[PDB]
């Protein structure tokens, strides 16, 4: 606890103390262009060097599903690829899924992963 | 992250001996045994139940980092006496008296009903 | 009072949350006679 | 009476008082410690969610079902899930839980410690049982549905001791005390006008007697006679907090020996 | 966010005495440092372990699905 | 497969087919948990 740190009860945490939740919020769209050809969300044949295989067909993971480094959350094609790969630097579980229109009707995604913090030593209070 | 897994408070490793007696160079007849997966429950009352011996010397013990479930314990006895015989006579009279204990507070235990 | 005009279905009952999850804007609407 | 004593002052299904007659400081804090930490117990370790649609995200109603008390009077007959021999789990070393939840009631539904059934076999040993010590008989609140919420999961439970997680904590908070009237020194009060008058004289003050101003202290005096309280959580009764706890820290000295020989 | 099921810092099971505790200030309408006390938690850190707590969960199953 | 919000249905459709609510009105739609039983420790 020396130069104004501190000293955490383990015990304390493992009972729940000063766990956090935490959430993400991935986006994306299928864009329009021009002679009405748009992009498109699915599992394709480029490619994003992560696994693509947590991905269902219609290019989204579904909630409930553990995922960790570049994995993809959101496959999308431009063969041409747009696929979002999970932050390189979280492991989370997703969460929710959500999929509308904008108010250009284009198919707008929003990928939602959950994780919980756990007070580990270097964290700030 | 970088944390260790729980259980390596107590679950040994690859080949770890619980116990691992090295030969105190610095004082003769004196050695330094390696407590791996172990801590102040062991650690304290083991040099305690030592410093009663009549015939040894030094009875100490650091635990090296409070990261690392493990303690150094270093035992000076008399000439000859050997110290992993004055922890033998130490632990089994902790033992001893804890089988004691044990049967003591069960008798007074089985007593009492409230 | 707050709509928003998408492509076919034209006026959708816009709410703050709809637009907050759907990523629109919440805007009302300017009329005047000229 | 055979060295170490005791003496019971009170005891009751949760709380048990007790006075320890000669016997070692460093020693008593050693079991205080084993009892806090290296007891055995058991509470659930992995949850299997087939649908959870409750407020509490999945490991969040996880992270307690484990704190929840589970039976664990006959715990010794049952292996560690990571000593046997069984991919994965078994009935050895695991005791299945299953916790269905539906909530039809408009009014709130709660889940309860009750609401879980085991889906394993027991071998007729006390075990997996959600302790309830609840004035209503239900037990630990784990969750609140709605009109139409739904939480299906399963839990399986297994051998475990604080130091791995501290909801195999078979004890609550353990009142240590020695020497009530400081006469061995082992502490310099504090204060800014009298000693004795800002701190209070603590319960177990009546059972050693004062100290008797016009005395000159005694080096020769030591650590002796502890005021102890220790608590259950339920894991296991108050008894076997203290006896398995006097217990398994034989089984730690005596280990020691078990490899003290293999040298 | 609900009853913490055990204590942090003690231990004690405190995750079945919140419809009790509640029910000892709404039913027989207590002191709540006595209704605490009646409820077995002579350690303060149990007695924070409820006192401070709000139950937020019921704010949440309002909404729908 | 996708759900939906005000209307707390079970819509699920499939692919390319107009992301819209079934009587609703409102494109909520969201995707509802694998049938893959996730595992989940106890701490
Ligand atoms: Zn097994
Ligand atoms: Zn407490
Ligand atoms: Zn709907």
């Amino acid at each position: 606890n020396q130069e104004d740190s501190m000293i955490m009860n383990q015990s304390s945490i493992d009972r729940g103390l000063f766990r956090s939740l935490f959430f993400r919020s991935y986006m994306d769209q299928e864009k329009k262009y021009g002679m009405s050809i748009t992009e498109t969300f699915e599992k394709p044949q480029r490619m994003k060097h992560g696994t693509y295989d947590k991905l269902d067909d219609d290019g989204l993971i579904a909630p409930g599903v553990r995922v960790s480094g570049e994995d993809v959350i959101i496959g999308k094609t431009t063969k041409r690829d747009a696929s979002t790969p999970l932050r390189s630097t979280e492991n989370g579980i997703v969460d929710q899924v959500l999929v509308t229109t904008n108010q250009d009707g284009l198919k707008f995604v929003k990928v939602r992963v959950r994780t919980t913090k756990i007070p580990q030593i270097g964290d700030k209070f | 992250m970088n944390a260790p897994d729980r259980f390596e408070l107590f679950l040994l490793g690859e080949g770890e001996s619980k116990l691992k007696i090295d030969p105190d160079t610095k004082a003769p007849n004196a050695v330094v045994i390696t407590f791996e997966k172990e801590d102040h429950t062991l650690g304290n009352l083991i040099r305690a139940e030592l410093l009663n011996d009549r015939k040894v010397l030094f009875a100490a013990y650091k635990v090296e980092h409070p990261f690392f479930a493990r303690f150094k314990l270093r035992i000076q006895t008399t000439e000859g006496y050997d110290p992993k015989d004055a922890l033998k006579n130490a632990c089994n009279s902790i033992i001893n008296k804890l089988g004691a204990l044990k049967t003591n507070f069960e008798t007074e235990w089985n007593l009492q009903t409230l | 009072k707050p709509m928003v005009n998408e492509s076919d279905g034209v006026t959708h009952a816009l709410y703050p949350q709809e637009a907050r999850l759907r990523n629109l804007t919440y805007s009302s609407g300017l009329f005047v006679d000229v | 009476e055979e060295g170490p004593q005791v003496k019971i002052r009170e005891a009751s299904k949760d709380n048990v008082d007790f006075i320890l007659s000669n016997v070692d400081l460093a020693m008593a804090n050693s079991l205080r410690r084993v009892m806090i930490a290296e007891i055995p117990t058991l509470a659930i370790d992995s949850v299997e969610v087939e649908t959870n649609t409750t407020v509490l995200a999945d490991e969040f109603i996880a992270h307690r079902l484990g704190l929840i008390p589970l039976q664990s009077m006959d715990i010794e007959q049952l292996e560690y899930s990571r000593d046997c021999f069984c991919e994965d789990h078994c009935d050895k070393c695991s005791v299945v839980l299953t916790l269905q939840a539906f909530g039809e009631s408009e009014s709130t539904t709660n889940v309860y410690s009750k609401d879980l059934v085991i889906v394993s076999n027991l071998m007729g040993r006390n075990i997996g049982h959600p302790i309830i010590q609840d004035k209503e008989g239900n037990g630990v609140l784990i969750c609140k549905l709605r009109k139409g919420q739904e939480l299906k999961l399963t839990c399986v439970a297994k051998k475990g001791i604080a130091k791995e997680h501290a909801k195999w904590g078979p004890a609550a908070a353990i009142e240590f005390e020695y020497d009530p009237w400081n006469k061995l020194k082992h502490t310099d009060y504090w204060y800014e006008q009298d000693s004795a008058k800002e701190w209070p004289q603590s319960k177990n003050c009546e059972y050693e007697d004062p100290p008797n101003e016009g005395d000159p202290f005694d080096y020769k005096a030591q650590a002796d006679t502890f005021y102890m309280n220790v608590e259950s959580v339920g894991s296991i009764p108050v008894d076997q907090v203290v006896v398995r706890g006097i217990d398994t820290l034989q089984k730690k000295v005596a280990s020691i020996l078990l490899a003290l020989t293999q040298m | 966010m609900i009853v913490p099921v055990r204590c942090f810092s003690c231990g004690k099971v405190v995750g079945d005495k919140w419809e009790s505790y509640l029910n000892l200030l709404q039913e027989d309408e207590l002191d709540e440092g006595t209704a605490l006390s009646r409820l077995g938690l002579k350690r303060y850190c149990c007695r924070r372990m409820i006192l401070t707590h709000v139950d937020l969960i019921e704010k949440f199953l309002r909404y729908n699905p | 497969k996708y759900i939906c919000a005000e209307c707390s249905s079970k819509l699920s459709l499939s692919r390319t087919d107009a992301v819209r609510c079934k009587d609703c009105g409102h494109r909520i739609l969201l995707k509802a948990r694998t049938k893959r039983l996730v595992q989940f420790e106890a701490r």
